């Protein structure tokens, strides 16, 4: 319910979260991970504004959009913005590193990122020493494994296939009906002022 | 099964906070659950540390978590603020502490110090009483 | 004054920064006991024709 | 709500290990969970009792 | 009763207490044999 922040401070134990955080100095205000996923998702239109200024011409003979428009299905745009979306997730990430699960069950309470790790730790049957002895290598290989996910991304679209395949499940439904309209169901014509 | 018959550890599953117990009751076509919950209400900053450094050793607690008040250091329970002296019976020890990043300086006692010291002043008075023959 | 339909960007939540830092932490000094109703559908009416 | 805002028992509900924690991305028409998991890498073998 | 049970001495915290407690007993008795 509350918008949690990070703090000026960019500072967590040695655990390198400014590749999953937000940047507040791009204009789309979604992190590095977040603009990877928003490249690799290609979209059958979001509903903004088709104005008719737009595709009153050359353009609906080359875009599916358009044609689709003019037999009256059209796309409606979600409630939520993509940096309405971020905003959350922003305080959902912002409250993980600076809270712990506390968040969850009421009113925030800081603690220091590397001793929500060690209540972790004991989460998972390891006694919190075994941490503190090891939190540069933990850290270090954290931050390392954040790398293998960004270059995983980098690499291939493939990955994404399951929501891709959403967005062209919903296409392939559209151009479908569209095309359904050239059936003469028995009738003397498709078109229907030649009748 | 799990918010009735059970306690459930499943953040949020069981109404937010954390799941004590919870009470059906029927409705037309449905069940209402009324999920009781304990909710941590009114909180207080304090200073905390990962380890307490005492004879070179590093100490972490049992269970709980080291708190100062600005002054004094105390073990308490993660979820509570109830304050107890660091006694070997509320910590462990591992390595020393040159390893542990951000450890602090504070005695840790021992419940069995002085029940010997105690001891030791009876072994004494009665020594020294034993000088009068 | 008088009332009429206004238009608005909608808000996520109250802004709300937390005092994080490396070596301090809250603990809640007392607790509510709360209660939560949830409602789940179960069955919906049995019907024939 | 079981990967963010807890740690969960529940095995490979959070991927494949023990799990520590999970970070939210966003995604078109769709969320990723970035899920960090404590995996047991090097075994020496013992006798026991 | 169990079955594979194996035998290894189990340390005691509290014994090199009551024999470092005994070494100063004896050091005290031997003092006053001392006069
Ligand atoms: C941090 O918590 C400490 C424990 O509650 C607290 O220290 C304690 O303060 C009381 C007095 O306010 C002391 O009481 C003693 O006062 C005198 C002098 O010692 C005696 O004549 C009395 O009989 C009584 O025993 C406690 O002894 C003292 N505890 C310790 C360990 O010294 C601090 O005041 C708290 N500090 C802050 C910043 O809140
Ligand atoms: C926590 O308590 C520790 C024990 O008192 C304390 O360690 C001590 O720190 C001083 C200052 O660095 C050392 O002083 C000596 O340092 C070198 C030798 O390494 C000499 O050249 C100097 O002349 C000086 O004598 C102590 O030797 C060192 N003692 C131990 C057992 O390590 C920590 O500094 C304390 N830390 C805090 C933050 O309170
Ligand atoms: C674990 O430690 C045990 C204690 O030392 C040891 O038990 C002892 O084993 C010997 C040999 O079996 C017994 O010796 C007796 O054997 C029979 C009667 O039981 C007689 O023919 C002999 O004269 C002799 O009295 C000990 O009595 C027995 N002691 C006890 C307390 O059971 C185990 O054998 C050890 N086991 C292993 C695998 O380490
Ligand atoms: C817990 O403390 C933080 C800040 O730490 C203290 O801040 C000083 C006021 C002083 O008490 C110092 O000894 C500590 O360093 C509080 O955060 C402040 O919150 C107020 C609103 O309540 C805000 O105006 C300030 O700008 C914040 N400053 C900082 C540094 O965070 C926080 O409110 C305290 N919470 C409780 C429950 O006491
Ligand atoms: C754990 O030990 C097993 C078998 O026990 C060992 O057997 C001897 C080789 C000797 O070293 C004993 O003291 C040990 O108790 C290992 O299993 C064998 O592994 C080898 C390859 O290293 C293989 O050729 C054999 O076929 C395996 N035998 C069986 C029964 O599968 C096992 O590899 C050891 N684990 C580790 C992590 O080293
Ligand atoms: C956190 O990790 C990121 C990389 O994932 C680091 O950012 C890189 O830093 C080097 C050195 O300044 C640059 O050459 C790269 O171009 C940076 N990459 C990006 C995406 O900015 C970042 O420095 C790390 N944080 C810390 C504190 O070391
Ligand atoms: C545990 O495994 C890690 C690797 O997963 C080991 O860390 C590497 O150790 C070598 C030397 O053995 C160094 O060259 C590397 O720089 C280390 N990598 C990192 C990420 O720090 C580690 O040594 C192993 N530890 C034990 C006790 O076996
Ligand atoms: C001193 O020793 C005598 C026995 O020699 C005993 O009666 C007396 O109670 C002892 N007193 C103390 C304080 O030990
Ligand atoms: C935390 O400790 C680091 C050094 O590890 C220091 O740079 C930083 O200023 C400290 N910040 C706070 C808020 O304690
Ligand atoms: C016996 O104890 C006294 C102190 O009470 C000490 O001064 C003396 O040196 C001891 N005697 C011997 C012979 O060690």
């Amino acid at each position: 319910k509350q918008i949690y922040k990070t703090p000026p401070i960019k500072y967590f134990g040695g655990f390198n979260f400014s590749q999953i955080l937000p940047d507040p100095s791009k204009p789309s205000k979604r992190s590095f991970i977040e603009d990877l996923l928003f490249n690799k998702v290609t979209l059958a239109d979001a509903g903004f504004i088709k104005q008719y200024g737009d595709c009153l011409g050359d353009i609906a003979a080359r875009d599916l959009i358009c044609a689709q428009k003019f037999k009256g299905l059209t796309v409606l745009p979600p409630l939520l913005t993509d940096e309405m979306i971020a905003q959350y997730t922003s305080a959902l990430l912002a409250g993980t590193i600076t809270s712990g699960w506390t968040f969850g069950a009421g009113a925030a309470l800081q603690i220091p990122f590397a001793m929500q790790m060690a209540y972790r730790f004991n989460g998972i049957g390891v006694t919190q020493n075994v941490l503190y002895e090891n939190q540069k290598l933990i850290a270090n290989q954290f931050n390392s494994a954040i790398g293998k996910i960004q270059d995983s991304l980098s690499s291939t679209a493939s990955a994404l296939g399951k929501l891709q395949d959403v967005v062209n499940h919903n296409a392939q439904a559209l151009n479908t009906l569209v095309k359904q309209l050239s059936s003469k169901f028995g009738a003397i014509s498709s078109v229907l002022n030649d009748i | 099964s799990e918010c009735v018959l059970g306690q459930s550890k499943r953040v949020d599953f069981c109404g937010k906070g954390y799941h004590l117990m919870s009470f059906p009751q029927s409705a037309p076509h449905g069940v209402v659950f009324l999920h009781v919950t304990y909710v941590p209400a009114q909180e207080k900053n304090f200073t905390t540390a990962p380890a307490i450094c005492h004879d070179g050793k590093a100490h972490f607690p049992r269970e709980g978590v080291f708190v100062s008040n600005g002054t004094h250091w105390f073990v308490t329970q993660r979820n509570f603020y109830e304050p107890q002296i660091i006694t070997t019976d509320n910590t462990f020890v591992s390595g020393n502490c040159d390893v542990v990043i951000g450890i602090v300086n504070n005695t840790v006692y021992d419940p069995l110090q002085p029940e010997l010291d105690s001891f030791k002043e009876e072994l004494d008075k009665y020594f020294k009483n034993h000088t009068s023959p | 004054a008088s009332q009429s339909i206004i238009a608005y960007t909608m808000s996520l939540g109250a802004e709300n920064s937390v005092a994080y830092s490396n070596n301090s932490i809250a603990i809640p000094t007392n607790f509510t006991i709360s209660v939560t109703t949830e409602i789940l559908p179960v069955s919906m009416t049995k019907t024939s024709v």
